[PDB]
């Protein structure tokens, strides 16, 4: 009743990691 | 083996494309916004991926259409996931697409050598909320049922063709059977062609001008 | 009250365009609410609060006039077999906020949609419902999916008797048109008083009007003011809410491939990232 | 090092094209592997995995099936239809109003012809511009605003 | 039917974007020009 | 909002580990 | 000797020219083709599930000052007054607002219909009181016939309003 | 029901910046 | 100090095999997805139209070496034999051939069905008399049971060849 | 005026266009049958001109189909030109593109530096014989309902997958709803991208490597 | 006259061509105007007019309702499918046909493959094509008629 | 007979596989052709030819055994609203060979689908139907387009009776199996000839076996052949046909715009092939 | 009742027409 | 039969004259 | 209802020569 | 169904077109050549 939480927070860490990762990759803006 | 890549070498001169590919490069003030259009295209082609997966339950009649929607949600396997990633990834490219506007815009990337690519761009635009509005009422609930009243509407305030016209859309006076059936050809197969056409020559202009240069 | 819903309307509280029947007698409009969390997992207990906010510290007109504090009421509607969770089940300062509460059911079966109400108003400010999730695995027509829950509140007494006559908490109009001749004041050893006015001259002109007791007159002494007019004032300041709200029966499954899909994807991620580094380093060879 | 390459100015046809708008993409980091091959995919997958997330988290409603005497109340449009739909609804033109969003289209090919006057690209050095599109991409969201509104406390979005 | 979730991750992307757009517009309205043009 | 500010953290953070660990790892058998 | 432009241009002129003739010569057809068949080719009232309205149990079952809808003609929906000595009204007011159309509701209680769509408003007969909404709601003859309802379309004027009906 | 708007907006903006901050930061641990 | 191909091909191997986890993650609920539903899921007799034969006036209204068609299991036509002193015969014969499956009639001179689609022909309870179909027609177990025909699997063996049914 | 071409010519280049068409010539062992081709194709407009024109009015479901072709023949304006030159015209693709390969092959234009266009040419065939088949059975009258059911027990015959496969086909163990739908989805969506994609290799190559030599 | 343009055999290039199977359209009648401009919409044209022409004096039957109880009998396939459904219905071996029909496709691509031990194009100079093609267009018209006809004096076409 | 075809059948003659009932009780097959033109105009009388060929110099087995001449029968069922022309408008040679045939409809209303004979069968070796287009401007649920037309023809007597017993154009199996006893020859002051014949041994055998009279019997004295065999041969020179044919109702409008549309090309290619001509000339000033 | 006739025929006369025309257009085979 | 081939006859006829008149007065008023 | 057929086989082959020949004919009526 | 009209359509042009092809293969393998391969 709060992996319904985690839930959430997957989206929020791709949203985050991916952006992440795109700046990283390419000493990004 | 017994040298691929020179069979096709031969024959095709595959090289050129690749000559073509690693011979382009990227400037420095080209920054993630310059993503938005890719990405706005990756918008799209999950559409038309999740949206022909739809094509194989969708009825498009009046009779079956809420109801076959309905079969896909609950009873066809990830009948769920393609619906629902249908419908986000449309305000997605909605969405993504305003954004890349913006970047355009605030890097004046049409203007002068390419205003055709702008110009291209704002019909794809047109035809994305055409995709859009017409998508929207194919479950044929009361929601969608309502927009196809309205702006079929609309058209009739123009004088001289506008009543002639709405007719068209709507396919007799009044939304009904036709509407659907018109507007399903309309969604899965005027527009998709339409769509790709367009984003044919937006693609084909760029890649022949390059990016807009620096700030 | 929301009985009187049932009684007038038999099998639903709410027509086609999604009105809810009740706006036909209560004439006012005061905003109400309904949260309920955006996901349930299947087979639990999970609150929904319903709101109806009034300015607590002032008063209506009653029943013959006195003046009177008041009352919600509300039908809320719940999707597919949610219904109330049964009470061994409820745990506890749930048990505690959620009172003394009736929850009438809107006809036999439908557990789904529930009446609620004559509450008084300064505890049923807000008004509790504990909920309980269908459960898919087990009850083989309730699926997973995002579904509609509607409600339409109201707070203080209302416009119309479902015999169809006014009560008193509505205002007056006036008949006719002309020049006003007697404010009575009756009070018959029952059914109290009752300011008794009527028209006159023009053609014809004689109508007698009657006034139940409690508005006010804010109408005077001489007058014409046309066609059925002002002459009472606002007695009313009660009336009725509206709400619609979404809530996703989620199956932890769908949750769970999902976290397992993304972490499957932000590790590729990584992993291009981390090779094109191994890259712009097999370059830094080529350019020197 | 990032990796690297710094526009080749002593070529005729590369200088002929920066002279034109343009030689833009000759010089700089090299799009084989680097930019197409490795962070590609992280866009596209990023963009797939939110979507998907997006997706089971808070998947797509049904609705009631269609009724041809109701209108529902409450029916708005999709949402990038708001800001129209608000004008469209503030214009007791009927013929107007249609028009009005036709421009929007019509109005937004007018661009770069308009805007072309000069030439420069950061907005910055271009203050008339970035404000009437300031101005106008403010409007816009404040006439979306308008219909998650109700008919009027619309305009004055319920604060004056 | 209005879509908050939705509505949010609007405005909280056009914004954010609209605001790194005009950022960058400056770290290179700043910086000038490099490799000449 | 406690709880996923929490998860959250500790989600990316976990990740994070991952990431600057393997360049390493990754560097140092000299790979990059 | 070779022939001057002026000659070509000609004979461009006359196959070029020919050429469309084929052309729209095909295009007819299939414009004709997309353009819906007419309804109106070469009556009685209808229930939301489509059934006559017999007058006699909709006179007793509904109410005095209610107002309910009814296949009209063109079968849009048309509200049907009953009247506070109740038999029919004459005229029913076609439900349509003059807007893009929605369904347009009585309400009740300020005695008045209004369109949930974008705003328009009307009076206890049809004359549009506010818009978007161009003209008021349209109107047509009810009569008592074989004990069906039989609307017939409103030929003569305004009576709302003095001059022309606006739709007929 | 309006508050969830509210979250989204809040992190859909916020969250940028932390993925950006994140990746920046990779990106000293690793030195352009 | 620059690293072996050998060790890019590693770092290949790493990215490119995990990206392949995602495109197979993602394939895979999409396949699923086109595989349509499993109607089996989690009976009684029908007429063309779809009415439950009801055994009485079904005895009374056929002869007596006729041979009539009713939606089967699976709602595969299947003729059921009114037999020579008529109730009737316990087992019905499965309409369809075996070839690819035109629904075979009976030829009532030469006591004897034929596909009318490339040929086969097959005798007076099944067996498969000639080709291009493989087996025979299939059976099941009818009985007069609340007065509707009930027509069960045919799990026993094939009575008519003595070994194992082929389609059961 | 104000220079149109120009414009234009500035930005795109448009030019190189026409020098590069203009710059190609005609080989005289090309005789009428080197026609053939490019008849194929126009047949084949034809039909996406004049199926389009029918998915206004067609309606892909059990009960309508049957009903709405004779609502086209019958009573759309044109309807019975319209459908009947669709009917027409995929006869004249299957054919002309039978003759189209008696001319490649007697002229041996298949042959080594070419074997990529002939292989792509018959998948092109085997995609409009598909057309073909699928478009034939939505009427969802008696031949066109037998056809889907022999030729979707075809696959039935091979041995691991081939049940699986028919199920994909026709939507369910027996041919029904499902069908139809699958076949319109098919013979709407499916095959006219399919289509494009490989007359698109077919033209990409012979524009590259230019027409077979002489005899 | 016609029009023309000679193959300019001293130009390196074309030579490479010609050389590698192919400078072909480089001599001949030029296409622009002369061959598309005017004679293109000649075949176009007149491939339209013939099957409008055929359309209108021989339109499309609409045919019976399709009833699940009844083979129609007298069912063929369209006709460039008859030759396939033949062989199909004189193959008492169901799996085979199925087989057999794959083959056509199949084989149809390996012809270039096999046909490629030489290189001429005309076929004159090449009996041995000439032949199994001659033969094979053959039997498939003779296939073809072959259920034009009724079961069995299918093969035997009636004469034998 | 075809008059038996409707007094069994009576909706129609044809079965929705496309039989036609009659093959019920005929059983032998023999062609039936059946032509028509490919077009005809509105409201127009036309031929339609059925054929049934039979060779004409031989004969069939009848009633009692005699050996009898034959005759031809046929359902022919017209598309909608076609029927047989009205005879004011039959022209002249065509009454002629028309004949004195009687085209009976085959259920009142249907005048579209005739029944036809018992004719005899040397004159009537073709049959012709004079018939008439319905006017698709003046029957409001007629269009143009192309229609089917199915024949079904019948020549020389069947083999079963409408009440379901044998006739004796047939040939009688053997009931069971053994070994036979007696060819008597029966011929009672009535109903005539009759060999009389009876297997036996085996295991129970002594069942009986009659079999009218012209058949052969070509099974003679001793025997045994088995479960219902031989022993008749093959009375029945008769038997049935089928055909079916596509006819188009055309409205000369269509084909009028159809020409001039034509000829507007035709018209158009002469005029582009001029223009070429014209440029292979300002061509030849370009090489010089 | 040969309006008909003159009907197929128009068809024929743009098959010939048509092949003759190309070939007169170019040198034609 | 015998009418087509008529009608036939003289349709072709009829435009191969149209044809050939009309490049001569094409050719000579000389605009081939 | 068979030599619809034998007409049109017939046809569609004579035809072709008949333009054939008759196009080649107005060619000489030019000379190439 | 069969269709007469186009069953003829097709005889007549396969044949006809098999004819023509194989006799240019052969106005062209006797005139050899021409302007040099
Ligand atoms: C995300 C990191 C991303 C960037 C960055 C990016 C850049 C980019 C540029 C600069 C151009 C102009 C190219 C040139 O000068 O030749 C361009 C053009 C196209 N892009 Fe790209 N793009 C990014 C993301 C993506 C993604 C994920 C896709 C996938 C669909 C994509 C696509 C395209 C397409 C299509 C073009 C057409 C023009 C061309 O020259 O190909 N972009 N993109
Ligand atoms: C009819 C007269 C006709 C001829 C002749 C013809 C020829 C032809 C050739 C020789 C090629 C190869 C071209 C080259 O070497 O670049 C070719 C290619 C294509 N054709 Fe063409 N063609 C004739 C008729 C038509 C018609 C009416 C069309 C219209 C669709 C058409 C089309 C095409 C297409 C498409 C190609 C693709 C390859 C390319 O180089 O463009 N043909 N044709
Ligand atoms: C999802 C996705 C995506 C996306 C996107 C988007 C949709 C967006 C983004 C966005 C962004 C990315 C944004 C950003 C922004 C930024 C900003 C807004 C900034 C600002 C700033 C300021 C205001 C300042 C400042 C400063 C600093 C910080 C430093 C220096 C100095 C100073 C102090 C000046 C991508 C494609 C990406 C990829 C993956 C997926």
């Amino acid at each position: 009743m709060e992996i319904d939480v985690l839930g959430w927070v997957a989206l929020l860490v791709v949203f985050t990691w991916s952006i992440a990762m795109v700046v990283w990759g390419r000493n990004g803006l | 083996m017994a040298n691929v890549y020179d069979w096709f070498q031969e024959r095709l001169e595959i090289q050129a494309l690749a000559d073509d590919v690693t011979s382009k490069y990227v400037p420095p003030h080209v920054n993630i916004f310059y993503c938005l259009g890719g990405i706005t295209l990756t918008c799209f082609l999950i559409q038309f991926a999740t949206g022909f997966a739809m094509t194989f339950y969708y009825k498009p009649t009046v009779t079956e259409a809420y109801a076959s929607v309905q079969y896909i949600m609950n009873e066809v396997s990830f009948g769920w996931l393609i619906r629902s990633i249908h419908r986000w990834s449309a305000s997605m490219m909605v969405l993504m697409m305003i954004l890349h506007v913006f970047r355009v815009y605030l890097t004046g990337g049409f203007k002068k050598p390419r205003e055709l690519t702008w110009i291209s761009g704002v019909i794809l635009a047109v035809i994305t909320v055409s995709f859009g509005v017409t998508g929207y009422s194919l479950p044929w609930d009361q929601v969608g049922y309502w927009a196809v009243k309205i702006v079929s509407g609309v058209p009739e305030a123009i004088p001289v063709v506008g009543v002639l016209i709405s007719d068209l859309l709507r396919g007799g006076s009044s939304v009904g059977q036709a509407t659907l059936t018109r507007y399903y050809s309309a969604h899965t197969f005027v527009l998709p062609w339409l769509i790709a056409v367009f984003m044919l020559l937006h693609f084909l202009m760029i890649r022949k001008q390059g990016i807009s240069g620096p700030l | 009250y929301p009985f009187w819903a049932q009684q007038t309307y038999p099998p639903t509280p709410r027509e086609p365009t999604g009105r809810i029947v009740c706006a036909n007698c209560h004439l006012a409009a005061k905003p109400a609410e309904v949260e309920v969390p955006q996901s349930v997992l299947p087979d639990t207990v999970f609150k929904a609060v319903v709101k109806i906010p009034y300015d607590t510290k002032l008063q209506q007109v009653a029943a013959d006039g006195s003046k009177v504090g008041l009352n919600v009421g509300a039908v809320l509607m719940l999707p597919e077999g949610f219904k109330i969770a049964p009470e061994e089940r409820i745990p506890e300062e749930l048990k505690k906020e959620v009172g003394d509460v009736y929850f009438q059911p809107y006809k036999e079966g439908q557990d789904n949609v529930l009446l609620v109400g004559p509450l008084p108003g300064e505890q049923y400010q807000e008004i509790v419902f504990p909920v309980l999730s269908p459960n898919p695995t087990t009850d083989k027509n309730i699926h997973f999916g995002k579904y509609a829950i509607h409600l339409g509140a109201n707070r203080g007494r209302g416009q119309i008797y479902p015999t169809g006559e006014k009560s008193n908490n509505n205002v007056f109009t006036a008949s006719a048109t002309g020049t006003i001749t007697k404010i009575a004041k009756e009070e018959d050893e029952y059914g109290n008083v009752k300011y008794q006015v009527s028209i006159q001259t023009d053609s014809g002109k004689t109508v007698v009007d009657t006034i139940p007791a409690g508005p006010e007159l804010i109408v005077s002494e001489g007058q014409a003011v046309k066609a059925g007019e002002a002459l009472t004032n606002n007695p009313n300041v009660g009336g009725f809410g509206q709400d619609d709200t979404e809530i996703v029966l989620q199956d932890p499954n769908r949750v769970k491939w999902m976290i397992a899909f993304i972490c499957l994807v932000m590790l590729a991620q990584l992993m291009l990232i981390l090779k094109k580094k191994q890259v712009e380093k097999v370059q830094a060879a080529e350019m020197n | 090092m990032a990796t690297l390459k710094k526009p080749d100015l002593s070529d005729p046809k590369l200088r002929a094209k920066l002279a034109k708008g343009m030689g833009h993409n000759y010089y700089g980091e090299p799009a084989w592997p680097n930019d197409l091959l490795y962070v590609f995919p992280v866009v596209i997958m990023g963009t797939f995995a939110c979507i998907v997330a997006l997706s089971v988290l808070d998947p797509a409603m049904v609705g009631e099936p269609a009724d041809p005497f109701a209108t529902p109340l409450e029916i708005l449009p999709e949402w990038y239809l708001y800001p129209v739909f608000q004008i469209l609804r503030s214009v007791p033109n009927k013929l107007l109003g249609v028009l009005l969003m036709a421009s929007v289209p019509l109005g937004l090919i007018l661009v770069p012809f308009i805007e072309n006057v000069n030439k420069f690209q950061n907005p910055f050095r271009r203050p008339v511009a970035t404000t009437i599109f300031l101005f106008g991409t403010l409007v816009t969201i404040w006439l979306g605003i308008g219909a998650t509104f109700p008919l009027d406390k619309t305009l004055t979005l319920g604060l004056f | 039917m209005v879509e908050p979730l939705l509505d949010g991750l609007v405005l909280g992307l056009v914004f954010a974007t609209l605001g790194g757009l005009f950022y960058a517009a400056y770290q290179q309205y700043k910086r000038p020009n490099e490799l000449g043009g | 909002m406690i709880l996923g500010a929490v998860f959250y953290i500790v989600f990316i953070a976990l990740f994070f580990g991952i990431a600057v660990g393997i360049i390493f790892a990754i560097k140092s058998i000299k790979l990059i | 000797d070779v022939p001057d432009m002026g000659r070509r241009q000609f004979m461009n002129l006359l196959a070029f020219g020919t050429v469309t003739g084929v052309a729209l010569g095909a295009l007819y057809p299939l414009v004709k083709y997309f353009i819906p068949p007419s309804g109106g080719a070469v009556t009685t009232a209808k229930d939301k599930l489509g059934n006559n309205v017999k007058v006699s149990k909709f006179l007793e079952s509904h109410n005095a000052g209610d107002r309910v809808l009814v296949q009209g003609l063109k079968g849009d929906p048309t509200y049907i007054v009953v009247e506070s000595k109740e038999a029919i009204r004459d005229y029913g007011i076609n439900a349509v607002c003059t807007h893009l159309g929605c369904v347009v509701p009585w309400n009740a209680a300020e005695n008045k219909f209004k369109c949930p769509c974008h705003g328009s408003q009307y009076d206890e007969t049809g004359k549009v009181i506010r818009g978007p909404a161009p003209l008021s709601l349209a109107l047509c003859h009810a009569t008592v016939q074989d004990d069906n309802i039989v609307l017939t379309p409103w030929t003569e004027t305004d009576f709302r309003t003095g001059e022309k009906p606006w739709w007929v | 029901m309006t508050e969830e708007m509210l979250y989204a907006a809040l992190l859909s903006f916020g969250l940028i910046f932390v993925g950006w901050g994140l990746g920046v930061l990779l990106l000293k641990i690793q030195g352009a």
